[PDB]
This record gives structure tokens, C-alpha cells and sequence, in this order.
């Protein structure tokens, strides 16, 4: 496999 | 002298840059004037990170759910819309730093600067092209979507890309600033790949150019091939068809260094056929072909 | 994923840059609080730059032979004076820009950011590393003289490096903020060679430590070495010698990745030996040196 | 060669 959005944990 | 891989001066940029968060989620935000541009990511929860309907997930939100920070400075989100995978957050406060800009959608085979971003915050600068299956090769972790890729004119930052997405193979792929995605990917975790790739001629020989006016001729020959001929070698090496556009666009190097674009060909056609022989070009053992021509010129003129 | 050669944004040193002129040279100048610093070759002429004796020039000159332009708002000069090779121009404007900063002298092997600049303005910026002869491999031309190299750590900018000149073999040499070259040279355009050069080899194993954080493996294998055998191997492809301060930096690096630095050692011995045989390493077909163990942990995942 | 001092010329 999958795309990994790159966002991110808080 | 020297030929380096050389970003933009990043300053215009770091200015705009913010972090937005949505519940746990949280990526980076362009601010200009009283907008905040970030991907649509954002509104994502970590469960259904998979299948979101983004339409959906924005219509359970509102302005409250959005954290607008510019270092310190919480910006009060005033309104909100989504342009295909971006949002748009309105906000109370223009940027003072607003620089002159425009959004462009680049061209494969084009360079940008990326200023890569973690919470808002700016980390480091580097060059990118756009690779012919639409990904970039970047340096990217999670927390980084929202980072832009942008040139410079004069005073004018022409934004290009911002970033979204790793690919299963550690390229990168994101969309314009109106939230298009360059290449047939989309902003979900289901499986995609990269297209097969190939190497953009023109740069190529952009950067044998850049390589004669630093002094590296080894490579150069008294032959000379026709634009056919050339092409049917580089279809073999998996390289891009050269075309008589790209011929005119080497003309500036072609006419610095005096050496004719076909009878670069003729160099390039010879280092595909038999490889460097241990020898190197500009400190690469590889051909090079992320520096576009006017790359070149704005580095070897020094613009 | 990924890793790039990365330069530290270059916004806090954008503010900094102006011009610098006496009479027709001009050069760029780095404008923190009130003074300017450039390199002392802005007070030479086309004729005196073979043998010039600057201690002459300055005091042959006062302060309204020094034109300085923070874009195009003049700056007074209000002092002048030579530290070693650089000149100290006291200004009447205090930098409101100016960062927190501090003046570093950085050691061989140690990398930073170039931000080039032509006529006091900002045209690109790169990341270099100081070679073990203490020349640069940049990208310079005429006019680039002052532009600086520094590395920034939270929001405090460490300037470690200043431009001067072109050695010939197309390689670069300057000074510390405080005017004192990196390596053997001087401010002069006589005859001057870059030492041997050899290969910085703690910063090589770094980059083989990202690229298998990246997932490249291919040149793993089950052997290891001592470090004394490591080290022959090191001389006969001239390669620095690997001290165990240098073990012990990679120490996260390794713990990281689970593959000890004397076994990485016996990676990086056969591929000096051997050769990649056609395969890349992070992009490259030739092995790396200008990414220190910080650089690695800075870029990569953890 | 000999070492260049990289100033540059103006005007």
C-alpha cells in the first residue's frame, strides 16, 4: 503493498 | 567552478510554512495571505486511512477541528473547502510574509526545490525532478505531507508541488497546490506503484554540457550521429526520444561550449554503449539527469 | 524513505547577506548585529592580488572607500578593522535580522550548508563537506567570495566557514569566521595546491548505515573484521584510518540497525575490494563520504 | 596556475 500517507501522529 | 545539486534559497518559503492538525493527525500547511493550503490527509482518521471518502469526512468537520500554528501563533481557522486533494482553510490573519507566487503544474522531466517540513517547522532543502512516471525520488517521513516543492524567479515562488504520499518502492508522489495529483495516484493506503521509469535525455545531456564547461571532455568524440539514429539507441537504454524542441533548448549550451547537440549525442550514444571505463563525470560514475539545461545555466552563469 | 544530500534551510542566513564594495571589487558580506564581515581580498585591486600586503591597503583606506548595501538601503560605515582575513566593518544599523548565531571552527570530515550568493544576493544553497586536505568541493564563481557555510541546530545558526578562492584543481578554500584559513593557504593568487585528499571513511559506513535504514542489504555479508585489519585495508585504498571515537559515534547507527561497526567494516573492505559488480547503493554507483553519522540520524527514520 | 580569490568586478 500500500501507499503510505505521510501525515503524522500528535 | 564545481557542479552541485543546488536548491533555491528557501527564506521566501519557510515564511508560509505552518502545521495543522485534526485530532492525532497532523501534517504541514502553505499560508498565503488568509489561506492555509494542506492536504486533504489531514481530515483522515488512523482507522480508515484505507478507504476514506473525503467528502464525507469533511462535511462531520468544522472550523473548531482544524489547528492552524505558525510556530506559536494559533491561527483561527475561519472557513474551510476542498479543491480535489487539498483543503483550504480559511484563516483570520494574512501571512505579513506572503511572498509573490503563483501555482504551476511542472512538466516530467522538470526540477524544483523541495523544502522538506516536520510539524510545521522546516528541516532542510533539496532538488527533485519530476520523474517521467510522475514520482520523485525525495527524502520524506511521516509527518511530512504538506511539504512544497517550488522554483524561483526573481522574486516570484512559483509553488509546484506539495507532497502527500511513499510509494512502495521509497519514491514519492503528491499533487500540484490546486490538489492534482501528478501521476495516477491517489491519497489512500491501497496498493499503487510507480510506473516503470525511464531517464530524461535532455537533462542528460543538459549535465554533459555542465560537465564541458567544468573541464571534463574525456568523454567527447569527433562523431557526430543524426536525431534518428540517436533515438534508436536511446529507446534501448530506456531513455526518453530527444526531440527537435529539446534540440533548441541546448542551443544557449551548445553555442557556450561550441560543441554541435548532435555531436553530444554522439558522446552520450558512446557512454551508453560502453559505459565510463572507470572514469567519472562532475565526481558521478553514473550518467546524471535530474540538472535541466536551464539548471545549468543558472549555476555555471551563476543568475 | 529516501535520502538526499540536504542543506539546512537557508532562511536565517538569507537576512544576513550584503554586498561589499571598494572601488571596482566587490564581494558579499555577512551583517550580524552591527558589523559586516567579508573576506579582506575586497580591499585589493586587479594589481595587488600576487603578493599584496594588506596591513598597507587597510590603512590606506577609511571608512567611506567601503560601500555596503543590505539590498539597496546604503549602510554607514562607521569602523573598520582586519581580523587574520577578514575585515570587520562597523556598521550604523544594527541586523534586525540577525539569528541567534555563533562563530564554529569546524574539523575535517565535518559537513554544512553553502548558501552561494553573487553582489550580496542569495542564488543557491548546497551541502558540502570539508575534505581531509581543508579544501571544499563547491560551486563558485567570481563574485562569491564571502558567501558562508553553516550548519543551524533549533533556531541558533553555527557559521563554521567563509568563502574565499579557486584552487586549481577547481576545488575551494576559505577561512573560519575569525579569518583563519581551513588548511595551508593564503589570500593570495600565487601558485597554491590542495594537499593529497583521502576518503572520509566513518562518513562512508554512516551512508552504508542509511542506505540499509533504506533497505538496500545487497552488500551485507555473514564476516567481520578487527579494526586493525579494517584499518590495513583502509590505508591500501586510501582511506582515513577508523579510530574507535569513530566506532563509537556509529554506535546508534549500529544499534539501530542490528548490524555491529566492526561487520559493517567487513561490508565496506569487500566492496573496496571487489567493487559494487553493477549495483547501486542509495542511487549512487560510487561509495559516499559527505554524509556524517549526524546526518544520517538527522535525515533518517529511527 | 595559480589560486583565484573569488571577488568579482563592478561597474
Amino acid at each position: 503493498t500500500s501507499a503510505v500517507l505521510q501525515s503524522g501522529f500528535r | 567552478s564545481g557542479f552541485r545539486k543546488m536548491a533555491f534559497p528557501s527564506g521566501k518559503v519557510e515564511g508560509c510554512m505552518v502545521q495543522v492538525t485534526c485530532g492525532t493527525t497532523t501534517l504541514n500547511g502553505l499560508w498565503l495571505d488568509d489561506v492555509v493550503y494542506c492536504p486533504r490527509a489531514v481530515i483522515c482518521t488512523s482507522e480508515d486511512m484505507l478507504n476514506p471518502n473525503y467528502e464525507d469526512l469533511l462535511i462531520r468537520k468544522s472550523n473548531h477541528n482544524f489547528l492552524v500554528q505558525a510556530g506559536n501563533v494559533q491561527l483561527r481557522v475561519i472557513g474551510h473547502s476542498m479543491q480535489n486533494c487539498v483543503l483550504k482553510l480559511k484563516v483570520d490573519t494574512a501571512n505579513p510574509k506572503t511572498p509573490k507566487y503563483k501555482f504551476v503544474r511542472i512538466q516530467p522531466g522538470q526540477t524544483f526545490s523541495v523544502l522538506a517540513c516536520y510539524n510545521g517547522s522546516p528541516s532542510g532543502v533539496y532538488q527533485c525532478a519530476m520523474r517521467p512516471n510522475f514520482t520523485i525520488k525525495g527524502s520524506f517521513l511521516n509527518g511530512s505531507a504538506g511539504s512544497v516543492g517550488f522554483n524561483i524567479d526573481y522574486d516570484c515562488v512559483s509553488f509546484c508541488y506539495m507532497h502527500h504520499m511513499e510509494l512502495p518502492t521509497g519514491v514519492h508522489a503528491g499533487t500540484d497546490l490546486e490538489g492534482n495529483f501528478y501521476g495516477p495516484f491517489v491519497d489512500r493506503q491501497t496498493a499503487q506503484a510507480a510506473g516503470t521509469d525511464t531517464t530524461i535525455t535532455v537533462n542528460v545531456l543538459a549535465w554533459l554540457y555542465a560537465a564541458v564547461i567544468n573541464g571534463d571532455r574525456w568523454f567527447l568524440n569527433r562523431f557526430t550521429t543524426t536525431l534518428n539514429d540517436f533515438n534508436l539507441v536511446a529507446m534501448k537504454y530506456n531513455y526518453e526520444p530527444l526531440t527537435q524542441d529539446h534540440v533548441d533548448i541546448l542551443g544557449p549550451l551548445s553555442a557556450q561550449t561550441g560543441i554541435a547537440v548532435l555531436d553530444m549525442c554522439a558522446s552520450l550514444k558512446e557512454l551508453l554503449q560502453n559505459g565510463m571505463n572507470g572514469r567519472t563525470i562532475l565526481g558521478s560514475a553514473l550518467l546524471e539527469d535530474e540538472f535541466t539545461p536551464f539548471d545549468v545555466v543558472r549555476q555555471c552563469s551563476g543568475v
